[PDB]
């Protein structure tokens, strides 16, 4: 079915490829041809997790894990129950992420409008390939890549973090961190303001943007207006991502493995300056 | 009982009905493929 | 009016249905009796 | 429970929570729910009875407006339910195929709401988005290029017309259209900023969603110094179009 | 072309802001216009209403950051040099274990419970400050129950756990790289945080916050060209931007917002982060001291 | 009691009574599954 | 008359009332059947 | 006290009051479950 | 107000008291099963 | 006292009402099986 | 009708269709066979 | 049966089966490849 | 030619080519996760 | 995504590759010139 | 005349000279009393 509006914008056209083959919806779900192989990928994932789980001793959905290759088959495809059922998990994700993003974009073609979600999409994605191929390819071997297991990809984090020292040293991941807690922030703020100008105090009118930016102002100090909120949020929340890769990427292939972020940091207390 | 034809639309019905007897019949066969005893294809221990 | 068909068109889906349900059900118990054959479940509280 | 149970606190604070958000997700659908409902169904499905979904629309919610007004939502006037558009297929889910001309009809890309003819009255009860001619105080800040007098050009390099005045918005000092007199006809239309390229590329400012001759057919305020949204809505819209079923055979 | 910067920046007059309610004081008149603050957003910087609550909230601030900043001069002897040098690494430390919830010795913890009741103060000053400013024009108080999240967050790191585990020493110092050294103390001493269930939660909040306002900053400037960044009066009156971007996400993922409703998820999301993060503070120690252990016992 | 299906949608209603009553099927199962005494697959010992 | 009308609401809870009963009978078996495979409610002291 | 069916609507009140029924006898055996002397299942051990 | 007539509102309330109090008895029965199969409350010295 | 309820409307007020008292005596209930003395289910020495 | 196909036309491509489908599953019969004499699967409760 | 054919586009419903049957096929090779009685490549672990 | 009816070829053969091309990495990749057919 | 026209994207692109082709090329010089200091390649 | 002035205005493009400068002495100042040799106050170690 449709949304009592959306009748007009069903049109055909907008897609990459494929034609007319696959424009058209499915319940609320444009389809086109990335999103048949959005599920495709989604499904031979998810099927490839719950034969690795089978494979496994537990069901328990927090104790599942697809654990990469081990480090003595470095950057080769493993043997599929000895590491590959995580590589070809990561090769469908990754299918199922940029397909999806693809899909994205056909459907901002199709409504007219422009690409800022697929695009700023691309960079969790650029996060997760960080994540599982280009920080591991810098370091190797698959083994650096981490589990896709709920509590055991945290340990991957855990024991990540602890191999450098105390990763709360790495001044990229500190950088954001900060981009992180300002997004939330912000969006709290943002949210906050546009519901007390709809929703007001009892016996009130629905307040106009004038009102949000006066209280804006009497906050932070300065207004930035309803397109420069949301323009700052957006910065905020792909700048975070992007810190993190980058922290991520810092740390194993420039700074050694076993090496310290809190040592790092010795090059400005040793400054001439103050150094003897 | 075909007065259900006259709640439910047939089409939608089937196909849904297709999705749920193939994500079932999926479930069980992984099920049975983690149990030692029912392992069809390596054998009785797994 | 009703939820989009007519009596007419409601039993020959329902025949159609009835038929393919029918057949089904009959594969899925050829399917179990073989199971069986090869592995019966439900064992005894001390085993199999 | 005592402290050799299985139970202790942490997990009954956690199912206390996970009780409360599957409450406060019910909510948040609920509240979704306020635009576009009930559901239209498609082609094959019986429309006796209404398609709503598992978090049922909320009753309709009513904003109270500055001058004593009244708006309550759902916005069903705005909807446009019947336009010019025929079903490419006879199965649900098929897409439509604009009859006519799409930029008049306003369909797909080039669709508008039936928004209120009416302009926004901001904070002073006057229309916000105004000619510079008519906001008094306010500036195009030499600091960026100046658009007034550049002719504009459309997609396939054909000059459209020329940049008469610039449309502001009060109160948020910003830019929202350029007043462009046609070429030859001497009529003027509104061009949104962001379907600008105002820039002064070689010697003016380009927009490539229509191309030059298209400029005729924008759709055309009827005041003259306060545009409504109705007008902002269908003029979007027109250029909106371009971006689907112009393409003005620049191959 | 995409609305990441303004084209053309229109200038006009300074906006003394929307009249108050005959309960506040004459506001300030700074009101001046900075060129890169309007190429990225408004160009407006001010003017700055700071009434009392205001004032006397900078007050108990600056007096908490004075003695933070008086005690890290004087653990290093008062040299600026090596101010400067061990900035970073220094701190007002919390009270020593020994002495329970009691009013240490200054250079023990009395300095840091000092400026603790004087931070707190200062921060209750702004919440009023926030309520008194939304509810002073007539709005709603969404924003100020959002920052109550974050201040309780920081009440149960800096006061509510430290009371139920009895003693000061719990508590963070303040310093930079301290107080990171403290967060990852505070995890290695309670077991590993990433079992504690509700330090999970607030993660996943943070994250979603993250998610969501990338997709909704990207949604508004995706549908600005329809005048979608109207957020308000695409509420009172919905125009084809507002129906473009339900659209857009009903396509994408089979459900969408309104123009009210997605801030409604924008604002539950952000502060449920500190909401549960302040439930995993407080039920860690007091109710769950080893987190691993609870999680082995669980999952 | 027939009046209840003047007040809900008999779909909404018959989907939703589905949706959970293979819910609580699942789980029930599952649960089963996950005991040592009721579990009818591997046996016992589990 | 929220959707339907006195009619087609009394043929819909006879025909759900029937069809309720036949499920209630059919997991009445499938019980005795599980009860008779494993009881469950054990003693104080287990099984 | 059929008033209250003027406050509330029958609708929203009867799907509320199932949804808090349900709940709250998930809730109960959840924790008899979690009980030694009261897990029907595996019993007592 | 909810939109209910008080003829529609004591027809409601009637059928709801009939349910409610079917669905007591049916409670009621299930503690007296559960409490002939394992009588909580114990005494202070346990069971 | 009659005239609280020109103050409050009573819709909210019993709502919230309700959500008070049915979270205060969940919280009275799992204070109470918490202890020894008062944990109906288990009973004492735990 | 829903798909647009009229009884002729839909009963032309039922032919192929099923034709296709046995076609298929003759194949897949075939190739069951070689696999099991290559390997064959089921095994005991004891193992191969 | 050809009655469904008056249900379903049959371009669609076939490139969709077409998918459907493809992504079953892989499953089924991975889950032979990943064991070892079933593995026709390396053979048995050994 | 009977299939040719549906599918026209000026857009169901670039899908197919590029299926092909993706069956064929995907039995490539395969094989390189072996040790007896891994060719390098 | 960021506002900025096709002809800005080219100039500055062919800018940022003439810019691109320098660097590289003093990078090789000084190389070369590292060498003649000390032949890395034993 | 020099239109560095021009793109610069003196307002600005002094006070930032001049934040610079005693920046640089304070940083002279600090390296030198860091040193042995060159500290006039407390002046040569060991
Ligand atoms: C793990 C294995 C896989 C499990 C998958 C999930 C299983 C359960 C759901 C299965 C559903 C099967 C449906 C089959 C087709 C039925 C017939 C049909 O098409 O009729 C038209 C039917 C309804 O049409 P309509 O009446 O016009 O729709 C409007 C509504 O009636 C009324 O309007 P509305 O606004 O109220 O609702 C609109 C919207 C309702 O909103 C949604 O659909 C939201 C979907 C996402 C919800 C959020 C999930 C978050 C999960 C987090 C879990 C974390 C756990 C761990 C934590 C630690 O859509 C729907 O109505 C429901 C559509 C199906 C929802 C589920 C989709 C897959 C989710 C996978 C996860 O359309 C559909 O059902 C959509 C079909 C396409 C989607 C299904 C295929 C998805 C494949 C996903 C692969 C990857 C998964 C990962
Ligand atoms: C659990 C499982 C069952 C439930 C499952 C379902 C859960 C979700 C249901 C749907 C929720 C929908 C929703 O969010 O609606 C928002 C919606 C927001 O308003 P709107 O409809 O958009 O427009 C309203 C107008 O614009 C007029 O607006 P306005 O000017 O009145 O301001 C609106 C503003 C506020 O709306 C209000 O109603 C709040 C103000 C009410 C009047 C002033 C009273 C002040 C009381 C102070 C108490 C302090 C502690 C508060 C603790 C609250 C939670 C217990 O709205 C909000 O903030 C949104 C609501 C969420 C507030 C979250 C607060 C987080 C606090 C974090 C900790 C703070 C610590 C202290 C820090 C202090 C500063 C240093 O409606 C409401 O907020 C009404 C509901 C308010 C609920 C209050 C609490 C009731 C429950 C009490 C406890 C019961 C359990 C324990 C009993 C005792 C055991 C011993
Ligand atoms: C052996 C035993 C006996 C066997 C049988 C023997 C006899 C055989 C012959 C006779 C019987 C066979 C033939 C039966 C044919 C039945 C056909 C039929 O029912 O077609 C329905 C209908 C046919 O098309 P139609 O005629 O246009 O439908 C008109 C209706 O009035 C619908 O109108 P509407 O569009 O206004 O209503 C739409 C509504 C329809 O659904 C509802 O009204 C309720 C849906 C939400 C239920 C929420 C859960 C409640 C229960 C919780 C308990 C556990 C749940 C499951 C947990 C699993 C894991 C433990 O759905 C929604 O509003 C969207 C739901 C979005 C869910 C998003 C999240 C999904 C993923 C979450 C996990 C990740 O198609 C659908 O309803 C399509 C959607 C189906 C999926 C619904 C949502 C699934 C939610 C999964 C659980 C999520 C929470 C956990
Ligand atoms: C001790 C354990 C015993 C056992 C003891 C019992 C007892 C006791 C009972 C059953 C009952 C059932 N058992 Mg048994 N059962 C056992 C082993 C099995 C096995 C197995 C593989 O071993 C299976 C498949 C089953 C299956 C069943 C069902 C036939 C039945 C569940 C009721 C039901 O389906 O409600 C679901 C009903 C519906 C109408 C749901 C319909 C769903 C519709 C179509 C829509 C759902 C949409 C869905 C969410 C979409 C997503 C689908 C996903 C992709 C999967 N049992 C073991 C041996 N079993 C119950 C019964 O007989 O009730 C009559 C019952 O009381
Ligand atoms: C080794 C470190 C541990 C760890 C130890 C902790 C500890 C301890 C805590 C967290 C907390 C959090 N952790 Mg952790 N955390 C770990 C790993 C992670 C990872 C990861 C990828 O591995 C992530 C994403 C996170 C993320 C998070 C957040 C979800 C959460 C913080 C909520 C917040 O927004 O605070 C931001 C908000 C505040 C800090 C309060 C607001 C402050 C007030 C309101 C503002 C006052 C400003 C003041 C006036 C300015 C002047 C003051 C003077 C200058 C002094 N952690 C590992 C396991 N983490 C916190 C939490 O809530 O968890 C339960 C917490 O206490
Ligand atoms: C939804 C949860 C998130 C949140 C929300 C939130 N914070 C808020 C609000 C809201 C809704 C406000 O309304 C309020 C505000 O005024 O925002 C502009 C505020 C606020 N959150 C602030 C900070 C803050 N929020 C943080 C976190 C979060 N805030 C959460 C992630 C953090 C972190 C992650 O550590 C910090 C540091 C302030 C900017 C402000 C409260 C100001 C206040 O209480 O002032 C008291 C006065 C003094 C102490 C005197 C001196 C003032 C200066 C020191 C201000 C400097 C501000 C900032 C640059 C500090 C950064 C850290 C320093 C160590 C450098
Ligand atoms: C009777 C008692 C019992 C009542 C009191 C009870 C109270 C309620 C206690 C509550 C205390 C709790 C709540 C506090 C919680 C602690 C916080 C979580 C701190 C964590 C993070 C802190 C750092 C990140 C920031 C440190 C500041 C900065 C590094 C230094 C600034 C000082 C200098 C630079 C100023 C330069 C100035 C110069 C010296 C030049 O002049
Ligand atoms: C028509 C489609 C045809 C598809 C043809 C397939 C082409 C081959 C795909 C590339 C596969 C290369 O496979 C893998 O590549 C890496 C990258 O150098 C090799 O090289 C790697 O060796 C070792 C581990 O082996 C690593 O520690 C090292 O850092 C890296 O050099 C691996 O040893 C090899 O196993
Ligand atoms: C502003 C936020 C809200 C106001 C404050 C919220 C809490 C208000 C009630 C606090 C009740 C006191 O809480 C009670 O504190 C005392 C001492 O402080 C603790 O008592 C004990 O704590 C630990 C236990 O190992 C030890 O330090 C010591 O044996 C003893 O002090 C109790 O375990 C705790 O239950
Ligand atoms: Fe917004």
């Amino acid at each position: 079915a449709m949304l009592s509006f959306e009748k007009k914008y069903r049109v055909r056209g907008g897609t990459l490829i494929g034609g007319d083959l696959f424009d058209f919806w499915v319940g609320p779900f444009y389809v086109g041809i990335f999103g048949v192989m959005t599920v495709f990928f989604a499904l031979i994932g998810i099927a490839l997790i719950a034969w690795n789980t089978a494979l496994g001793p537990t069901w328990n959905l927090w104790q599942i894990s697809v654990n990469p290759p081990d480090a003595k088959y470095g950057l080769g495809f493993a043997p599929l129950a000895e590491g590959g059922i995580w590589q070809w998990v990561s090769i469908c994700a990754t299918g199922a992420f940029v397909t999806w993003a693809l899909r994205e974009v056909e459907i901002c073609r199709k409504l007219g409008i422009g690409f800022h979600v697929p695009f700023a999409f691309s960079f969790a994605i650029f996060a997760y390939v960080t994540l599982v191929v280009i920080r591991p390819v810098l370091m190797g071997s698959w083994s650096y890549g981490f589990p896709y297991g709920i509590f055991t990809h945290l340990d991957w984090v855990s024991n990540t973090g602890y191999s450098y020292g105390q990763f709360h040293y790495n001044p990229a991941h500190m950088i954001a961190i900060t981009f992180f807690f300002t997004t939330c922030l912000a969006l709290a703020l943002h949210g906050g303001l546009v519901l007390s100008a709809l929703n007001p105090d009892r016996g009130e009118p629905v307040k106009s943007p004038e009102h949000e930016n006066t209280v804006f102002r009497d906050l932070v100090g300065y207004s930035i207006g309803t397109i420069g909120i949301h323009r700052l949020g957006l910065f905020l929340a792909l700048s975070a991502v992007f810190f993190s890769a980058v922290c991520m990427i810092i740390s194993g292939p420039v700074l050694a493995e076993g090496g310290s972020w809190p040592d790092w940091w010795n090059w400005w207390r040793n400054l001439p300056i103050w150094n003897p | 009982m075909w007065r259900i034809w006259l709640l439910f639309d047939p089409r939608r019905a089937l196909v849904l009905l297709f999705v749920f007897l193939f994500g079932l019949a999926i479930i069980i066969h992984f099920i049975l493929l983690s149990t030692s005893r029912f392992n069809w294809l390596d054998g009785p221990r797994a | 009016s009703i939820s989009g068909l007519s009596e007419a068109e409601a039993k020959e889906f329902h025949s159609i249905f009835v038929t393919s349900f029918f057949l089904f059900i009959v594969v899925a118990v050829v399917a179990h009796i073989l199971a069986w054959m090869w592995r019966p479940w439900l064992p005894k509280a001390t085993g199999y | 429970m005592q402290p050799g149970a299985y139970l202790d606190l942490a997990q009954v604070t956690l199912y206390v929570f996970w009780i409360f958000f599957a409450g406060l997700l019910f909510y948040l659908r609920r509240e979704d729910k306020r635009e576009g409902y009930p559901l239209v169904a498609d082609a094959g499905s019986g429309t006796r009875l209404a398609k709503i979904g598992v978090p049922a629309p909320p009753d309709p919610k009513t904003y109270l407006l500055r001058g004593g007004a009244t708006k309550t939502v759902p916005s069903t006037s705005n909807d446009r339910p019947n336009v010019a558009l025929t079903p490419a297929a006879p199965w649900p889910g098929a897409p439509f195929v604009p009859t006519g001309n799409p930029f008049a009809d306003g369909v797909g890309p080039g669709s508008y709401a039936q928004r209120a003819d009416v302009p926004e009255l901001g904070l002073d009860n006057l229309p916000i988005i105004v000619p510079l001619r008519a906001a008094k105080g306010m500036f195009l800040d030499p600091r960026d290029p100046n658009p007034v007098g550049m002719p504009v050009v459309g997609c396939d390099g054909v000059v459209g017309g020329t940049v008469t005045e610039v449309w502001v918005d009060r109160a948020e000092v910003l830019a929202r259209y350029l007043e462009v007199e046609v070429a030859k006809s001497r009529k003027r239309v509104l061009l949104p900023v962001p379907f600008a390229l105002i820039n002064d590329p070689f010697g003016k400012v380009s927009v490539d969603a229509i191309r030059g001759d298209q400029f005729a057919g924008v759709p055309t305020t009827s005041k003259g110094d306060q545009v409504s949204k109705l007008e902002e809505d269908k003029i979007c819209a027109y250029y909106g179009a371009g971006t689907l079923y112009a393409t003005p055979l620049r191959s | 072309y995409q609305n990441i910067f303004t084209q053309v920046q229109v200038e006009g007059p300074a906006y003394a802001g929307v009249p108050l309610r005959p309960g506040s004081s004459p506001r300030e008149t700074q009101t001046t216009f900075n060129y890169w603050l309007g190429k990225i957003g408004d160009a407006q910087v001010g003017p700055v209403y700071l009434g009392f609550t205001g004032v006397c909230s900078l007050l108990c601030g600056f007096v908490a950051i004075e003695i933070i900043g008086l005690n890290m001069l004087a653990s290093v002897d008062w040299s600026p040099i090596e101010f400067l040098r061990q900035f970073c690494w220094l701190a007002l430390e919390p009270p020593k274990p020994e002495y329970g919830l009691t009013i240490p010795p200054l250079k023990e913890g009395g300095w840091w419970l000092m400026a603790g009741f004087f931070l707190t103060v200062s921060i209750a000053l702004w919440w009023v400050r926030t309520y008194r400013r939304s509810r002073a024009l007539g709005m709603g108080t969404h924003v100020s129950w959002a920052f109550a999240s974050a201040i309780l967050l920081y009440l149960a790191l800096g006061f509510i756990q430290p009371l139920l585990m009895g003693s000061w020493s719990e508590a963070p110092p303040f310093g930079v790289f301290p107080h990171l050294d403290w967060t990852n103390n505070f995890s290695i001493k309670y077991g590993n945080l990433y079992y504690n269930p509700f330090h999970c939660l607030s993660i996943a909040f943070l994250y979603g916050s993250a998610l969501l306002f990338a997709m909704h900053g990207a949604t508004i400037l995706a549908v600005s060209r329809y005048g979608g960044e109207r957020e308000i009066e695409q509420m009172l009156d919905r125009g084809t931007a507002l129906e473009r971007a339900a659209l857009f996400w009903r396509w994408t993922m089979g459900f969408n917002a309104t123009a009210e409703s997605i801030h409604r998820w924008a604002w539950w999301f952000a502060v449920l982060c500190p909401l549960t993060g302040a439930i995993g503070i407080i039920l860690t120690g007091p109710v769950v001291d080893n987190w691993f252990d609870w999680g082995v016992k669980h999952g």
